[PDB]
């Protein structure tokens, strides 16, 4: 079904951990959530469950009122944070509890926990209680007992943060199959960037307490609306830098590297409420930063940092005139000291830039990818 | 340091045998010929006459005459379990399902109404049988069953006395995680549904410490059995062996020897209810 | 799955016995029965009828019988306290009227009588003593109220004397016959051998009074006292008395009476101190012991287990009077060993306090495995990653218990501690038994001891003290006691 | 609402129930009248609760002083047995069954404190108190003592008490002076005076209970004892060489031992009065009747003159008898109550030390004396 | 302290689940356990702890057996994986707790709590009870509960799974800083591969009980032992291709694709290895690799590109840097280097590359 929250607030008593959050959730539609560690992703999924109360607001689901609604007569199942798991129960009888409470036939509900728990290579663990099981394998079960009850809408807080990569990649795959053979409204709360990005429709970003951005995965990336989203979406964080407007042009803003040579730079974004002398913050990527070989703009600086993961290298370096280090990725392993002289070449189309207030000026380079 | 284990097997070994004795000189009554409060641990005079008319064994006396047992002592024990079964079940199945409400579920005059419940229990039950007796008496010419003279009166005079267990069963409950009814509701379980097959068999614990506590409590219990019991041969075994006490002296040996077999079905039940007194019945269920 | 219409007809058919009770109730004189039964059949079929009220249908049964069998006696208890219900005023008016009614005197003659059967008929022999003369009726039948003419005669009567089972048989139509003598004497049966001159000591005149038949003495009722009074009252009572409202008067009586308040402070002190070490040194027995037995290294503790709880097995009644005899101070096992191993004969009775301490030492033995079982089951709650993490945080076994394992449990315990609290301060039958409030406390005008509870010194003023037992009196200051544990528990 | 044409009976469970079941059966075959007896737990606390309903047994049987509370509350008929029923029976008993001068229960049985002794031990048991302090130190060269009777319980010393003039209350003439308290008196003093001596010689202990003096003449370590008819049997049990006889005087007078007389009241609201006359008067107080009883349980000493008669062929009840024939009926009045804890108190304060006999008989007749006026 | 491990079993009755693992980790020295789920990481780490029993081996904590010793005396703390937290305690008293037990210092408690929380941004937190804790609000609870403690061994389990991207970057750090500071010894359980290449001085990769190999971040890497190791180490997992003529020091065999090409490899049925990094784009190298595009992912940084190849059933997978504009179902072409292709024999174990790495 579909999901709108309009206005909805929660407040623990002064304390307000969710403020006036508009989400328009359509059917069949894939949303994940993703924001700093407590800033209100789990209270967002418990008030559409119906475990915890709103404070101010209004809830839909199918475009009825749900506010007041026993969890139990929502259409919603939930892969919890904590698992939840029963604890008196095993694996198969967790994962086939919700079919023993309607009328199910036993090979009925033998026929597709099986299969379930064959996808989630738990065949073999069936019989176990949740406490002769690992975290990995318990989180598989969690999943598990929702998979079988197939709800109108899908709840999963953070569902794989306890696996490896390699299972990782197979439940994510999995997740996605059941998501274009059924076609029913997911939300699901991640940490994991990846996972985001190959996952959703539509990517919601919070923090504290507020949407911050809302947009398809792509666009989060290339375009941030402000500072925050900026920095949020993709790891390594992007490298910012204090700069000084020097010029504007209906659509690009020269500004001003604070080093002591002080270079300047044309850069393709709109100069709607940007005044020259202004002090802005130029965003770049690790992965934009270019090799100094053929570069119009050098910035050089002493190696801080070395980060060695094989299939790239993580070079941080400490340039004057900015207290922040600069992160960049080398594909390749890549021989680099620590104290070495580092240049790397930094493309002006491949800048953002962010008003004083936090703000982004909208990127006018048109980036391959964002229809 | 294997000391520890040593030194607790030491120190509960002379608490056993100090909180023994007074039981072992009951014991020594129970066995010891004619009727003394004082005596020996081991009589001097050993007798198996008190146990002999108490399992319902005729005795042959010093003259020659043969003294047929007074009173049906085992069949009173029976009716001890009956009562205290019964009513135990009873007792356990009302405070369970009265706590459920009172721990998971919100309804006006829920604070008041618990602290109100442990309020007017704590009220001395001094004039009480009084009021009772009148009770049940008016109440007979209605539905006989549970009238005077009568187990099933006797049985519903004690599902009065839950407020307690209904404290210590909502205590019990509010220490398990409520995530896991969430879930259980999630996976469209009713409010009963959760409670039946979730919440109490993560409680078994406490569900046996009540049924426990209350089987005791009817096996012991004197003044309402014994006020609402007219037939020799419905009485619960506490009632029975009221018939030896008299104002100027004590049948001590046949007293003892009830005394002793009333403590018998406790330890019995006692035992039985190990099963469900069980550790980590929660565990692997929570992340946290 | 069960119909939807098959629960509105065991509500309907549950509904249908309410009514052919409840109207039942009232066509007798029951009333207060009939209108009790009617509140809460009516909340219990509409607790159950609308699903607003699905909460209730889980406290409602519990709810139910608490208030029949807690609540209702508690009322009761409250209600006796305005009056003056006692061993001296313990009869209702109508049942004391009754009794005075059927008291009677003898005021003429009396003779034993014979029944003789005169073909299918019966004849009356009367024979007088003192004169010996013998007197006789004509033929008469059985039935109603009837008089008979005696004639003097000196024959015997043709019929053989009838059985004590036939006079027994005919002994309500043989109660309504009025022999008459030849002299004017009046004269009905007294019993299954006797006629005589017996008559109603009082007659009912109709406004209220009753008239001495024998005296010319003519009572009233006094409902100020609750007795029939000479008649403007004089000196002479009438007994049965019956219960009448006196208000106040019973609790004003424990305010006004000095004398009976002069030791009342120093025995609340004891009763609040006898009660508090009582439920910590119960629950510190207790949760040590329990969280022994359940220590998996200790390899016997299943026997331990049994063998702990057994105080609280056996009937304490006679436990209590063995310890009586254990701490007998020249006599009895305790002392003849305390005198053997050290050089002491502790005087258990004779001395306040180390009375005090055998009280506490009985009672710790009697209430110490209530909160092992408790504790036994407690324990359950509590995960066992806890007890990990704090082996990861260094902890031993002295550790783990004062920093998680009683914070964990005083919570749940706290209601049961002070229940234990409230009775144990009303514990009035261990120290009857073992002590009666001995030692004595000397200069005390209303007997009072020092281990002494206040429920043991209210109701020897109460029920001992030579006036009878007041119910009235116990009922009153039950409640201002109660009055007092609530105020306490604040 | 009692029910009419039968009996229920109230009997306490130390009695012969299944002896007078059987003179009930007797009584059915002559009459048609079904008789049941009971012997229900705390029958004497019952009874006034169900009784003032209306309700309960026809007949109750129970110790003459409680039968005073009973009749002032209104639950017990007045019986009217004439001049030749009454003198069957001993007159004395007469006078403890009435209640404001009227008669309220027939007497069955009569029950004393008598002087029990050793026969291997003492084969001429002791006239006098006197003789006592004595006769203890010859038989502690033997290990064994004279005397050990229960010191805690005023009922077993008021014996000694009363026989110099000590008294509960005056009783006159049939009234019962409430005002009238002799526990103050010279006469008390000596009696609880040569008590205290007792102990102060080492003769006798100050914590001395029922149970350990019962023990220690079972075992035959003390050479005699102060006991009822109810102890008589765990002696037999013992076979212990004993006798029963007459109580040591003191200074020249009579120890007065407390009497209870087993009584039959008629419930006041029973429809069967003159059925329960009949049983009573001429089926249970015959020889034949009270025989039955006594078959099942002992009664000890009977009220009627003649099957009293053939019971004191056994010195043992004669000696009951006789004792209590010399004693002091107990009072039947409310202000007895007062009386049991202000005396209990005095003999425990004087024999362990905490008071002189002087001072704690002046608190004891304080407390009583204030207690019966308020 | 040092720890090692000598010939260590452990199993539950009968079933072994901890199979004869032998480590040696010196003092100071920062080891990270990797495997897939349920491998027997924890359950390692616990015995290590204390809190399970060592059916057969030796233990060894600062160069003296451990075996028998309870936990409380091996001077060893841990970041449990269910956080296990103190349900009655808040957050600062959850966090003091050890202090609180091993000589109780107010200022020297209240300073280094405070301190510990600030590093964890936990400070606003410190009254709340766990109950009114976020999930990585609480792991990090438990985090500083055991860095507070300063214990001789840190043992962490998944210690920032439920952390987001940017915050588990600014915790690995200040572990690091605390390693560095300290010198004690760490033994640290992550999925996450970059918290393992960059905070061990060795890795351990475990497999269903087993010890699958020990070695340096960049020698799994680049020189796995087995097959196995290869598919776990680096994510997304090393593709594999079943594999006629032998060298002296090279190694050639024939791709099972319908053209039947053979190409030489630097080594010692056999399972060829490439990684989706080290592919090269179609034009460059020499040997081609053609087949039909089925999964694209879009990750921003670069794209993904799953490729399914003429008589191959497993896809192939290709890694390169960018946003790449590419469709299902069409055609796709990389070439395929021998220096930097893998070699697995029929049993599982691998062929030593001989080819060197910087
Ligand atoms: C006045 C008190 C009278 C008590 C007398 C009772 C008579 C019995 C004699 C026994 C004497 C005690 C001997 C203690 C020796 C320690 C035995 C031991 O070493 O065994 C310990 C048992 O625990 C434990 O009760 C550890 C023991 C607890 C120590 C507490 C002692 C202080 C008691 C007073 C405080 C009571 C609290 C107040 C309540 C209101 C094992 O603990 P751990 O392995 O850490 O726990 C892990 C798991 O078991 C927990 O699930
Ligand atoms: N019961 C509570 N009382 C007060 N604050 C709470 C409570 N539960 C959660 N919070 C706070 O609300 C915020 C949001 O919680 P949650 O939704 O779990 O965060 P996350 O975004 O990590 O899912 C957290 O900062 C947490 O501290
Ligand atoms: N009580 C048990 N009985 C049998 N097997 C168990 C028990 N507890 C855990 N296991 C199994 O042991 C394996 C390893 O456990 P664990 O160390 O928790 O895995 P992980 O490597 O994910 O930490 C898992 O496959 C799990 O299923
Ligand atoms: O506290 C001493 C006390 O313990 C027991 O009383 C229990 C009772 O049995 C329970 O049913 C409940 O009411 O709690 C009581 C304690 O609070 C013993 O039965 C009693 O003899 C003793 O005095
Ligand atoms: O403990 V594990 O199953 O998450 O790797
Ligand atoms: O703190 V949270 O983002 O639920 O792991
Ligand atoms: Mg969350
Ligand atoms: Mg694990």
């Amino acid at each position: 079904a579909s999901v709108q929250l309009q206005n909805v607030t929660k407040a623990w008593g002064e304390v307000v951990v969710s403020k006036d959050i508009n989400l328009d959730i359509h059917e069949g539609e894939f949303v994940v959530f993703v924001g700093p560690s407590g800033c209100g992703k789990s209270t967002l999924l418990r008030m559409i469950a119906g475990l915890e109360t709103i404070t101010s607001g209004d809830l839909f689901i199918g475009e009825k009122r749900m506010n007041d609604t026993p969890p139990a007569e929502r259409g919603v199942g939930m892969v919890f944070q904590s698992y939840a798991l029963y604890p008196h129960l095993s694996v198969a009888e967790n994962m086939s509890f919700g079919l023993k409470l309607a009328g199910a036939k036993k090979e009925v509900i033998n026929q597709r926990v099986n299969q379930v728990a064959e996808v989630l290579q738990l065949a073999h663990l069936l019989d176990r209680k949740p406490k002769a099981l690992s975290g990995g394998q318990r989180q598989r079960v969690a999943i598990g007992r929702t998979l079988v009850a197939e709800p109108s809408v899908f709840l999963l807080d953070e569902p794989l943060s306890n696996l490896d990569a390699a299972l990782r990649v197979q439940m994510r795959i999995e997740i996605s199959r059941l998501h274009k053979r059924l076609g029913r409204t997911m939300i699901y709360v991640t940490h994991d960037q990846v996972e985001a990005m190959t996952l959703a429709d539509k990517i919601v970003v919070l923090d504290a307490g507020r949407v911050a951005q809302v947009g398809k995965p792509l666009e989060l990336y290339h375009y941030p609306a402000d500072r925050f989203v900026a920095g949020f979406i993709g790891s390594p964080k992007m490298n910012f830098l204090p700069v000084k407007v020097t010029a504007t042009a209906i659509d690009q803003v020269q500004v001003e590297l604070p080093m002591p040579n002080r270079q300047q730079v044309w850069l393709p974004v709109e100069s709607r409420d940007v005044q020259v002398g202004a002090n802005m913050s130029l965003g770049i990527r690790p992965e934009h930063l270019l090799p100094s070989d053929i570069a119009d703009v050098i910035l050089e600086g002493e190696v801080q940092v070395v980060e060695q993961l094989g299939n790239e290298t993580q070079i941080h370096i400490q340039i004057p005139s900015i207290r922040q280090n600069l992160v960049y990725r080398q594909n390749d392993v890549v021989l680099v000291e620590e104290g070495a002289t580092f240049a790397i070449g930094l493309p002006p189309e491949r800048c953002h830039l962010f008003r004083e207030d936090g703000t982004a000026c909208r990127r006018l380079h048109k980036e391959p990818g964002v229809a | 340091q294997k000391a520890r284990l040593f030194i607790t097997h030491l120190l509960l070994l002379l608490f056993i045998a100090a909180i023994m004795f007074p039981l072992l000189m009951v014991v020594a009554i129970s066995l010891r010929q004619g009727n003394f409060a004082t005596g020996s641990l081991i009589p001097e005079q050993i007798s198996w006459d008190h146990w002999k008319l108490a399992l319902g064994f005729s005795v042959e006396q010093a003259d020659g005459r043969i003294t047929p047992p007074p009173f049906p002592v085992l069949l009173w024990l029976w009716n001890s379990v009956k009562v205290a079964g019964i009513s135990a079940i009873g007792i356990v199945a009302l405070s369970t399902t009265c706590a459920y409400a009172f721990a998971r579920m919100r309804f006006p005059g829920k604070a008041t109404l618990l602290k109100g419940m442990l309020i007017f229990q704590m009220f001395p039950a001094v004039l009480s049988l009084v009021a009772l007796y009148a009770l049940f008496d008016r109440l007979g010419e209605y539905i006989p069953f549970i009238g005077l003279n009568t187990h099933g009166g006797v049985i519903f005079a004690y599902l009065g006395g839950i407020a307690l267990h209904v404290w210590t069963i909502k205590g019990y409950f509010e220490t398990i995680d409520s995530s896991l009814e969430e879930a259980a509701a999630l996976d469209g379980a009713t409010p009963w549904q959760a409670f039946r097959l979730v919440l109490l068999p993560l409680s078994v614990p406490i569900l046996a410490v009540v049924f426990i506590l209350s089987f005791i409590a009817a096996i012991t219990e004197v003044p309402v059995a014994s006020l609402l019991l007219r037939d020799v041969n419905s009485y619960t075994l506490a009632v029975g062996m009221q018939q030896y006490l008299n104002p100027q002296n004590y049948l001590w040996g046949d007293f003892a020897a009830a005394a002793v077999m009333s403590a018998l079905p406790i330890t019995i039940v006692f035992l039985l209810a190990q099963r469900w007194l069980v550790n980590g019945l929660t565990a692997g269920g929570v992340k946290g | 799955w069960q119909s939807d219409a098959l629960k509105w007809s065991v509500l309907g058919l549950l509904g249908l016995l309410v009514g052919y009770l409840v109207v039942l109730m009232y066509a007798q004189g029951e009333y207060l029965f009939a209108i009790t039964t009617l509140i809460l059949s009516s909340a219990g079929l509409y607790i159950f009828a609308n699903r607003k009220a699905y909460a209730w249908r889980y406290v409602y049964p519990g709810m139910a019988g608490m208030g029949l069998f807690v609540l209702f006696p508690l009322v009761c208890t409250i209600a006796i306290a305005f009056t003056n219900y006692s061993s001296t005023n313990q009869l209702t008016f109508e049942r004391a009227q009754e009794v005075l009614l059927d008291r009677s005197w003898q005021a003429g003659k009396t003779y034993n009588f014979g029944l003789y059967p005169a073909g299918d008929e019966w004849q009356l022999a009367l024979s007088d003593g003192e004169t010996g003369k013998n007197y006789l009726s004509d033929a008469f039948k059985f039935g109603g109220e009837q008089k008979l003419q005696l004639k003097e005669t000196t024959a015997q009567p043709e019929g053989e004397r009838a059985n004590l089972r036939v006079i027994t048989q005919n002994r309500q139509a043989l109660s309504d016959i009025t022999a008459i003598l030849p002299d004017g004497n009046k004269v009905m049966m007294s019993s299954l051998r006797q006629f005589s001159g017996t008559q109603p000591l009082y007659t009912l005149d109709g406004d209220g009074t009753l008239t001495n038949n024998q005296s010319g003495v003519k009572y009233r009722p006094n409902n100020q006292i609750g007795f029939y009074q000479s008649i403007n009252w004089g000196d002479e009572k009438l007994s049965p008395g019956y219960t009448v409202t006196t208000g106040w008067k019973n609790f004003t009586r424990v305010f006004t009476d000095e004398g009976i308040q002069k030791p009342f402070l120093a025995i609340f002190v004891w009763t609040v101190v006898f009660s508090l070490i009582t439920v910590f040194l119960t629950v510190a027995v207790g949760m040590v012991l329990a969280c022994l037995v359940q220590w998996e290294a200790l390899r016997g503790k299943a026997v331990y287990r049994v063998l702990l709880i057994l105080p609280y097995a056996v009937p304490s009644f006679i436990s209590i009077l063995i310890f009586k005899g254990l701490f007998n101070q020249s006599f009895g096992e305790i002392n003849m060993m305390l005198s053997a191993l050290f050089g002491v004969k502790p005087a258990w009775f004779s001395d306040p306090t180390t009375a005090r301490t055998m009280l506490i030492i009985v009672n710790t033995w009697l209430g110490y495995p209530y909160m092992m079982i408790l504790c036994m089951g407690l324990l359950k709650a509590i995960p066992d990653d806890l007890y990990e993490a704090s082996a990861m945080d260094g902890a031993g076994p002295f550790q783990n218990f004062f920093k998680i394992t009683l914070p964990l449990l005083i919570k749940p315990l706290t209601p049961l501690m002070i229940a234990s609290f409230a009775f144990n301060f009303n514990n009035f039958v261990l120290i009857q038994l073992l002590t009666n409030g001995g030692p004595d406390r000397l200069g005390t005008t209303t007997p009072a001891g020092y281990t002494d509870l206040l429920v043991n010194y209210t109701y020897r003023i109460a029920f001992e003290g030579g006036g009878g037992q007041d119910f009235g009196l116990a009922a009153a200051i039950a409640t201002l006691i109660f009055l007092l544990v609530g105020a306490l528990a604040i | 609402k009692i029910e009419e044409g039968k009996l229920v009976i109230w009997i306490n469970g130390d009695k012969g129930y299944n002896g007078l079941a059987e003179v009930g059966k007797k009584f059915e075959k002559d009459t048609g009248i079904k008789v049941t007896v009971e012997h229900p737990d705390k029958l004497e606390e019952k009874f006034p609760q169900v009784a003032a309903t209306g309700d309960g047994p026809d007949i109750i049987f129970w110790a003459h002083d409680r039968f005073g509370g009973y009749a002032q509350s209104g639950l017990l008929a007045e019986i009217t047995p004439d001049k030749a029923f009454q003198d069957k029976l001993y007159p004395f008993t007469w006078d403890a069954v009435r209640y404001n001068g009227k008669l309220i229960a027939y007497p069955i049985a009569v029950e004393a404190l008598s002087l029990i002794y050793n026969k291997d031990l003492l084969p001429n048991p002791p006239k006098t108190w006197e003789e006592i302090p004595a006769l203890d130190k010859e038989l502690k060269a033997k290990g064994k003592s004279a005397l050990m009777f229960n010191l805690q319980e005023p009922y077993f010393t008021w014996p000694l008490i009363a026989a110099d003039g000590g008294y509960a209350f005056k009783y006159e003439n049939g009234k019962y002076d409430i005002k009238d308290v002799g526990v103050d008196n010279a006469g008390a003093k000596a009696g609880l005076t040569f008590l205290v001596d007792l102990i102060k010689n080492k003769h006798m202990n100050a914590d001395t209970d029922y149970s350990i003096a019962e023990a220690a003449f079972n075992k035959g370590e003390t050479a005699m004892t102060i006991n009822g008819p109810w102890a008589w049997s765990n002696i037999d049990t013992s076979k212990v060489n004993y006798g029963v006889t007459v109580l040591p005087t003191f200074k020249g007078q009579p120890s007065k031992p407390f009497v209870g007389v087993l009584s039959a009241g008629i419930n006041a609201a029973s429809p069967n009065k003159e059925l329960a006359k009949e049983f009573l008067e001429n089926y249970l107080l015959t020889d034949e009747g009270l025989e039955a009883v006594n078959k099942d349980k002992p009664l000890g000493a009977v009220a009627l003159k003649s099957y009293e008669e053939e019971l004191a062929k056994d010195p043992r009840i004669a000696a009951t008898m006789e004792n209590a024939q010399k004693g002091e009926i107990m009072p039947n009045i409310p202000q007895m109550s007062a009386f049991w804890y202000a005396v209990r108190t005095a003999v425990i304060n004087a024999a362990s030390g905490r008071q002189t006999v002087d001072e704690a008989l002046k608190d004891a007749q304080t407390r009583i004396t204030k207690a019966s006026a308020s």
